DNA sequence: GGTAGTGTGAT
DNA sequence: ATCACACTACC
């Protein structure tokens, strides 16, 4: 087993030069440095470890060092270099699994300061390395009276860089051993720094093997990217921009501008008493100035105070502005936030009722305005707007933290491709249609690719059915696939229609309170404790499931975690959200193993993963995958194969409810909904 | 004595007055404004038939102030034949005002 | 340039 | 319930 790390001139997307690399070999207990001209030798040492059936350890190597070396070996040495998945260990992936309750800076892409909670120390050091190397570089430069440029610290190899490369390996090794000392994942009777790759995967907890496979697959998905229709979004942007302007024109006419105190320094004091008046706006007492002798054109006069003010135009994006105008119109806020401000969201705005019919109509313009900005910010103007992220290859390469949530779910960012507006929302179809396999033209034939969209069917309800089978003997599961559980829940809840049930159950599983529950419940909000009571009464298995989950966690805690489908610990934040934690976690792990198996099956069928092949994973959004396929025949095979893999997963973990998938073929995300 | 202006009456009441019009842009929430208010009431009488004291509340008439670049209040604008002759920002005293007017008149 | 406070986007 | 990120307002 060896631990390694490399330093190169740029992020994966544009790396062209290997600067240096370090290898610590457990069999020799030694560190070896490789400088720019030792690149070939560096690669040879990694392949020698592979020939021995060994293991190579990197920190964030799955997403960076490994694909970077393949790219770099081809460019610099004309060599084919591909470390096999099974010979690679990633301490970042390991840290995110074992310390799944803690956040991390995602290797310096996120500022430590805004992250909540504590951070694991070695992983924090690794994530800050680039910034610390930069700081040293900059101050070393200033010492020589030289100027600093953009990111020149990465243009050329130097010894400071070599020293940091060595430090990464000492820290990565330290991290490795700390993670390897967790007996829940690694049995203490085995020295995992002294075994072959096959032993490492089979003797450790299944979660370890699964997380590395997921990070390996998703790293490739990131590299694939999602074909994006820039022109179509630039045109939607023009359309939304004109509607925003028109709504602004109409609103600033209805709600005129006003004045506000601004720039005042001195406290206003009563001229008679001398008593400070903090509630009054601040003032400014002109230092100089006088009436006249040549008259003084100066407008200020010493001693004569005044209140500095600014002119402010109505801003529809300001809940403060909206709050001010609607009350001056007669609106009396019914609900406030914990800070003193009244709630001003689409829901409240929908219920505001003022006299002036014009100002009453202006409310809808305001709601429209807010929704338009939401779309403009997400697609074009936001910091993480799609238009700022589209790469040269015509694709958006969103990042994915394979195990970003405590439940085992992944998190998406830069931009978040898991929050694209749905077809059922305003401008959703156009947004959705811009992400699609059709926007990718085959590298050889130039013909557009086809999209295969597949999602797990009612995964959340089946996970519930599974866990309650120990109490109802498969009854709830049986009803899901052979009857109508929605009518069944309806009766148990005494709810009006069957559609009320789908809203109730899916809501019951995603939190919600008596208010939201009682809401769609005909209308009568609140007093939604009766609906949520008559339900658990006519569905005793669920209540029973909850009792058992608690007897496991409390009494003060007996244990602060839940065991996931693959054995991992899943931190429970609240005894009340425990069942939810259990269900979301199971759905997450099922979907994770599922996308893994699906890809392995496609590959064992002869299909090649990549734009230069047959298919390409474009996105994984919790319970669905969007896959690009060179031909329709391949799209159909992916759809069928995803169903086989889902069934394989259900069998793999002895699930008490049959698991299924539904697939749709088409040109983009809007059609594969 | 004082003329209470509005956005719609400002043009004819001030710009086309042809006489002597001192306008005070003020707001109910301004401390300084509350200070000169009593003063202006006295100036109106004493200068009757020599000057016209007019007031424009900027919360009630948001349209006129911007056209003159108001940055602070109270703002005293002395209009002569539709134009701005003098200008002064701040709660002047009864004396400072008498001087401002007597001079600029 | 950075942190709250509030809300929306999706599963 | 889990989580990304936008826009205002204040320092
Ligand atoms: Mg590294």
């Amino acid at each position: 087993m060896i631990v390694s790390d490399i330093e190169a001139n740029a992020l994966l997307e544009s790396v062209t030069k290997f600067h240096c690399g370090v290898i610590y070999d457990y069999s020799t207990a030694e560190y070896v440095s490789y400088r720019p001209s030792d690149f070939g030798a560096y690669l040879d040492a990694l392949e020698a470890e592979v020939a021995r059936g060994g293991l190579i350890v990197f920190h964030n190597g799955h997403k960076y060092d490994v694909p970077a070396l393949t790219k770099l070996a081809k460019l610099q040495l004309n060599r084919e270099f591909h470390l096999p998945r099974e010979n690679c260990i990633d301490t970042l992936v390991l840290s995110r699994l074992i310390h799944s309750n803690l956040k991390d800076t995602d290797m310096g892409l996120l500022r430590s300061g805004k992250l909540p909670g504590a951070l694991e120390a070695w992983g924090y050091r690794l994530g800050e390395m680039k910034g610390e190397y930069k700081d040293d570089f900059k101050r070393m430069l200033e010492e020589q009276g030289e100027e600093y440029v953009d990111g020149m610290e990465w243009w050329n190899f130097n010894e400071e860089m070599m020293d940091y490369n060595v430090q990464d390996v000492v820290v990565t090794k330290a991290l490795l051993e700390k993670l390897l000392s967790d007996k829940h994942y690694f049995p203490p009777e085995i020295d995992f720094t002294d075994v072959g790759y096959t032993t490492f995967w089979s003797e450790s907890l299944e979660a370890v093997d699964i997380e590395h496979r997921a990070a390996w697959l998703l790293a490739k998905q990131e590299r694939n990217g999602f074909p994006f229709d820039t022109k179509a979004i630039e045109e939607l942007y023009v359309e939304l921009a004109a509607r925003r302007s028109e709504l602004l024109r109409k609103l600033t006419e209805t709600f005129g501008s006003w004045y506000q105190p601004k720039g005042g320094t001195e406290m206003f004091c009563h001229p008679r008493t001398g008593k400070p008046l903090p509630k009054y706006p601040r003032i400014k007492t002109p230092k100089v100035g006088g009436i006249f002798c040549e008259l003084d054109t100066r407008e200020y006069v010493a001693g004569a105070p005044y209140t500095p003010v600014e002119h402010v135009v109505f801003n529809p994006s300001s809940r403060d502005h909206i709050q001010k105008k609607l009350q001056e119109a007669g609106w009396v806020p019914t609900k406030y936030t914990d800070k003193g401000a009244p709630v001003v969201d689409d829901e409240v705005l929908e219920g505001v009722r003022v006299d002036d019919p014009e100002k009453q109509a202006a409310i809808d313009l305001i709601k429209e305005y807010l929704m338009i900005q939401k779309r403009i910010g997400q697609s074009a103007e936001g910091d993480k707007a799609w238009l700022r992220y589209v790469a040269e290859d015509g694709k958006i390469h969103g990042s994915v933290n394979p195990n970003g949530a405590v439940t085992g779910r992944a998190t998406h960012a830069f931009p978040n491709l898991a929050q694209i507006p749905g077809v059922r929302s305003p401008y959703g179809e156009q947004c959705r249609a811009a992400f699609g396999a059709e926007h990718h033209l085959d590298g050889i034939t130039g013909k557009p690719w086809v999209q295969a969209g597949i999602d797990a069917s009612g995964l959340e309800l089946r996970c519930l059915a599974h866990f309650m089978a120990r109490f109802d003997n498969g009854e709830y599961a049986h009803e899901i696939l052979n009857g109508d559980i929605h009518t069944k829940n309806q009766i148990a809840a005494e709810l009006p229609t069957r559609d009320n049930a789908k809203t109730f159950i899916y809501g019951f599983l995603y939190g919600a309170g008596d208010e939201k529950i009682g809401q769609i419940v005909g209308a009568g909000k609140e007093r939604g404790k009766e609906l949520k009571k008559k339900f658990l009464e006519n569905t005793p298995a669920i209540a029973a499931l909850r009792e058992s989950i608690q007897q496991t966690l409390v009494e003060k805690w007996k244990r602060r975690w839940i065991k996931g489908l693959d054995g991992r610990k899943v931190h429970v934040r609240s005894p009340h959200a425990a069942l939810n934690t259990l269900l979301q976690s199971a759905g997450a792990l099922i979907c994770k193993l599922w996308i893994i198996k699906t890809e392995e099956m496609l590959v064992e069928k002869g299909l090649k993963h990549g734009w230069d092949g047959d298919f390409a994973y474009m996105a994984w959004v919790h319970d669905e995958i969007q896959v690009g396929c060179r031909t329709e025949e391949i799209a159909q095979v992916v759809i069928e194969t995803a169903q086989e893999a889902m069934r394989w997963v259900g069998d793999h973990w002895n699930f008490r409810c049959l698991l299924d998938t539904e697939g749709k073929m088409g040109p983009n995300w809007a059609i594969c909904h | 004595k004082i003329i209470h202006l509005t956005d719609d009456s400002f043009d004819t009441d001030v710009l086309k007055a042809d006489g002597a019009i001192l306008v005070d842009f003020w707001a109910e929430w301004c401390g300084p404004c509350k200070m000169i208010a009593p003063i202006l009431d006295e100036i109106a009488d004493e200068y009757q038939g020599k000057l016209t004291v007019a007031k424009l509340n900027i919360d009630q008439n948001p349209g006129t102030a911007p056209k003159y670049g108001i940055r602070g209040i109270p703002t005293l604008l002395l209009f002569k034949n539709g134009e701005v002759a003098a200008t002064k920002v701040g709660a002047l005293s009864k004396g400072q005002l008498k001087e401002f007017l007597d001079a600029n008149l």
